[PDB]
């Protein structure tokens, strides 16, 4: 017990802390807890700032492909609204390590929601991933982990930037070599890539020592779209709307089975 | 039948949606005619919760049925928004129990109440919505044995993306009270969702309430939970018509269509408008609204510088 | 019977419910097979429980195109029963979202018919038909050319009264549709406001001042949102420098109702934060900087948000770092 909240099993555990299933014991409504070691943040850099920084975006953040925070207790707990399953999760069940395109497609649709929403609300991502996208039992996705977005200024005229901290795969040329200033939409782009070629191929398109291959910029087989994505030049790479209109996304796929999602309250 | 937003308000007659609506009797000055009124005060709402009711009056409007109680009008008034329905006035079957049959109805009363609820959720479901909220409280009993369901901010459509559904996984809000009446699929919010056969569910839960004059599982919420992930429980047809309802596995549990040719529905013989005044025999209801009875402290159900 | 037949008879016997005057034998006879091949369609188009055919869509789509029965459904839907104006929207709602290759072609359609729109538009004017009108026009809206039709039309500004409409049903359902046109295409609503600015926005200044409480209220949380998306950018920056938003922004902060002061606080913050005011809004703020510091400090103590006091403390912060260029 914790507030109303009685305790489940474990779910997942990133770099910050174990996240474990929660059940809200008044409405019975199944949630998840973000459990953080108060100890073990101090010795994360920035691991507290970030934290308190991720509950102060999704506190003034809705939209239905954005994940919800529903409550914060204390003594850490960050009460979350209840996924399934998240994407990474998904590819690592199946030998194949990647989606079937209508699949994908529907989950990258979701996705451009996601951050179109987002970008108009000035936040840029900057740690856009599988592991990032997690699934309601409904098929919703639902973009986490804000931990190290940037909210732009509401009267900065740009969405310059200065800062990379995302995952180091995702990251685009400009901070494969530092820049000082680059556009932080067109970094959330180029992450988006990178999934939608992962999750449609299993493979990533940079191996690695990481940085050195990036910032220099091969497919292997929605190609014209990818190139597009995955532009070296950040002027020349797509624009949201520039996505929305290519007609990989604006075609309808026809649907051959998919990855189905991979295979915790009574003992309490 | 024209409502314009002027009324005078009267006994409360129930209350609801997490306190913030009063149920009210009223006479409609214009015309003579008594109704319901029911009122929340908007300034104690979410913009979610203004929103979740703008979503109730929707649906009610889209709905068409001789069993439900049907809405006749919807403003603002001040701060609150005040919806007119017309006045049952026997009330909800809930009434009816907690005010007089405390230990439960009689069964052809509750063949009757049952048949009425199972045509409407026909009609919602063929209409491709799940009520959500089947429960006693959401029974009302016309002035002459008209036996209405209510409850429809409770109703989820299963048409989403310009196509049917087979299966939901929304978890209703603002379902506290509900709890008890939902089935196992609701409340586990898994994978496979759930569908229609819920309700009917629900519809077994209401069938023990009223044969039974108190709810299945008063007990804290999680413990019920435990119990429903056993099942609550005459004419042998009765029993064995709950046995179906309550079935473990929605697939296994019969259609509001299909339960309406169970052999329980056999005893009734009369329309309820000939025979269910009559089974509610001890209770008398309300004719006279011009007396003190309904200023009576028993209620009126179960009688017997800014500078710029 | 195949579609072809369905459309057929359907065009048919809406023709004879449309004509002048005549028996009512034969309107009744009209009105059940208006109801019997509505049922057909949408069951071809939605399926029962036999999913959707891939093969009869395709046929009834074609043979509704050539009709023109899709736009006959949509102006003579008061000739309609109940369940059958509830069925015209959902075959309407279905075929809408027919998706060949790239193409949508229902939207194609309408494009060439666009009439159809405004059809439905002015559906909010008679109470036994706008429930339908409106679910098939926020359909309509999802999809961009259709979004951008109505936005660059006249009649467009017919939602300034439907939502002082005093059957709330009607007013929400208004509301609804008209909230969408302004915030799910974005680069197109940013492109409406930038163009038709003055005359929006000198209908959007009536709505703040309604005596409709939900109309108050919800006109100025869609005021504080748009203001606030990114895309909008050149019209906040417009907004937020004349002195009468100000005024009325300060205004609604001294309100009755603690929800529409919440709401003009969130609009109000947007004139504060910004670091390139104009002279006479910076004036007012300097004329009541005092007043201001004592009123936000005391502003709805009874909440303990934390967000909303980090607000408060922010913007005092910056009323008392105001200065003179
Ligand atoms: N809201 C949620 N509901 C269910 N599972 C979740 C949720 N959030 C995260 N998880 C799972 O927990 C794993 C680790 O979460 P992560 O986002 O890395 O949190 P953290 O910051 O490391 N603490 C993810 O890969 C998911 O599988
Ligand atoms: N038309 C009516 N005629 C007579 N009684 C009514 C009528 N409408 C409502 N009531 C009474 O008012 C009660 C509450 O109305 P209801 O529509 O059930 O609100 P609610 O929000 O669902 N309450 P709850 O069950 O706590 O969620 C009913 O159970 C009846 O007792």
């Amino acid at each position: 017990l914790i507030g109303k909240y009685l305790m489940g099993d474990l779910l997942g555990e990133g770099s910050y802390g174990k996240v474990k299933e929660v059940l809200d014991s008044e409405t019975l409504c199944r949630r998840a807890v973000k459990i953080l070691k108060k100890k073990k943040l101090r010795r994360i850099p920035n691991g507290e700032a970030n934290v308190k920084k991720e509950i102060q975006l999704l506190r003034r953040l809705r939209h239905k492909n954005v994940i919800q925070l529903v409550d914060v207790l204390y003594n850490m707990y960050m009460v979350m609204e209840y996924c399934v399953c998240g994407m990474q999760e998904m590819l690592d069940s199946v030998p194949e390590k990647r989606f079937p395109v209508c699949q994908a497609h529907g989950y990258f649709c979701q996705l451009i929601d996601g951050l179109e929403y987002l970008h108009s609300q000035g936040i840029v991502h900057k740690d856009i991933k599988p592991g990032n996208l997690l699934l309601t039992t409904g098929g919703t996705l639902k973009i986490s982990a804000l931990g190290v977005a940037e909210a732009l200024h509401p009267f900065a005229a740009d969405d310059t930037c200065r800062t990379s901290q995302g995952s180091p795969a995702f990251q685009p040329p400009e901070i494969a070599n530092g820049l000082d200033t680059f556009s932080g939409f067109k970094v959330d782009i180029w992450s988006a890539g990178v999934t939608l070629y992962n999750i449609t191929t299993g493979l990533y398109p940079f191996e690695g020592k990481l940085f050195e291959n990036i910032g220099k910029g091969a497919i292997p087989g929605l190609s014209d779209l990818l190139k597009g994505m995955l532009e070296y030049e950040p002027a020349k790479r797509f624009s949201i709307r520039q996505i929305r209109q290519h007609s990989w996304f604006r075609k309808k796929h026809p649907p051959e089975a998919p990855v189905p999602i991979p295979p915790t309250v009574v003992p309490y | 039948s024209s409502f314009l937003p002027c009324y005078e308000l009267l006994t409360v007659i129930g209350k609801g949606f997490e306190d913030l609506m009063t149920v009210n009797l009223a006479r409609y000055k214009p015309t003579g005619e008594y109704v319901t009124v029911r009122r929340i005060n908007l300034e104690a709402c979410s913009n979610e919760m203004v929103t979740f009711l703008q979503g109730e009056l929707h649906v009610s409007k889209l709905f068409n049925h001789p069993n439900i109680v049907p809405y006749r009008a919807t403003f603002i008034a001040d701060n609150e928004l005040w919806v007119v329905t017309s006045f049952m006035a026997y009330g909800s079957a809930k009434d009816l129990i907690c005010t007089h049959f405390m230990d439960g109805m009689n069964e052809l009363a509750i063949a009757y109440i049952l048949q009425g609820v199972l045509k409407a959720l026909d009609y919602i479901h063929h209409m491709g919505y799940v009520h959500r909220s089947v429960k006693a409280s959401h029974i009302l009993i016309s002035v002459d044995g008209k036996v209405y369901l209510s409850g429809l901010r409770s109703n989820l459509s299963m048409i989403s993306h310009g196509q049917r559904q087979r299966v939901v996984h929304d978890f209703p809000k603002y379902s506290v009270k509900v709890l008890p009446w939902l089935s196992p699929e609701v409340l586990q919010q898994n994978l496979q969702g759930y569908d229609a056969k819920s309700d009917i569910y629900s519809v077994g839960i209401t069938a023990c309430e009223l044969a039974n004059g108190h709810v299945p599982f008063d007990m804290p919420a999680t413990q019920m939970l435990l119990e429903k992930l056993t099942v609550p429980c005459f004419s042998p047809h009765f029993h064995h018509f709950v046995e179906q309802c309550l079935q473990r596995n929605p697939d296994a549990r019969p259609s509001a269509s299909t339960l309406l040719n169970h052999s329980f529905f056999k005893q009734i013989k009369r329309r309820a408008s000939e025979a269910l005044p009559e089974l509610l025999r001890p209770v008398t209801p309300i004719t006279n609204f011009e007396g003190s009875q309904s200023q009576d402290h028993s209620g009126i159900f179960g009688l017997v510088d800014w500078e710029f | 019977k195949s579609p072809a037949d369905i459309v057929k008879n359907l065009k048919e016997s809406m023709a004879v419910l449309e004509k002048q005057d005549i028996s009512d034998k034969k309107a009744e006879k009209a009105t059940e097979e208006v109801s019997k091949n509505l049922v057909a369609m949408k069951e071809i188009l939605y399926g029962t429980n036999k999913e959707p055919q891939t093969e009869a869509v395709a046929q009834l789509a074609q043979e509704l195109y050539n009709s023109g029965l899709l736009s006959t459904l949509v102006a003579d839907l008061q000739l309609i029963d109940f369940e059958g104006k509830k069925d015209v929207a959902q075959i309407f709602n279905n075929i809408l979202r027919r998706q060949i290759g790239t193409r949508t072609p229902t939207v194609e359609y309408i494009c060439t018919q666009q009439n159809i729109l405004f059809m439905l538009l002015k559906g909010y004017e008679s109470p036994e038909i706008a429930l339908n009108c409106g679910i098939m026009l926020r359909e309509c809206i999802r999809h961009e050319p259709l979004a951008k039709i109505i936005l660059w039309s006249e009649q467009f500004y017919d939602f300034f009264r439907y939502v002082e409409m005093s059957t709330f049903d009607i007013a929400s359902d208004a509301f609804a549709t008209f909230k969408d046109l302004l915030t799910r295409h974005k680069l197109l609503s940013a492109e409406f406001l930038e163009q038709h600015y003055d005359r929006f926005f000198s209908e959007y200044e009536k709505l703040l001042h309604s005596e409709n409480y939900v109309t108050k209220r919800q006109s100025l949380k869609l005021l504080g949102e748009l203001l606030l998306d990114r895309h909008n950018f050149t019209i906040m920056t417009k907004y937020i420098s004349k002195p009468e938003n100000l005024k009325l922004m300060m205004n609604l902060l001294r309100d009755k109702s603690r929800n529409i002061q919440f709401e003009a606080f969130h609009v109000f913050k947007v004139f504060v934060a910004n670091p390139n005011k104009t002279q006479p809004i910076l004036d007012i703020l300097l004329k009541n900087q005092a007043k201001l510091i004592e009123f936000l400090s005391k502003f709805q103590n009874d909440r303990e948000d934390e967000q909303f006091n980090d607000e408060k403390t922010y913007l005092v912060k910056q009323i008392r770092d105001l200065k003179r260029p």
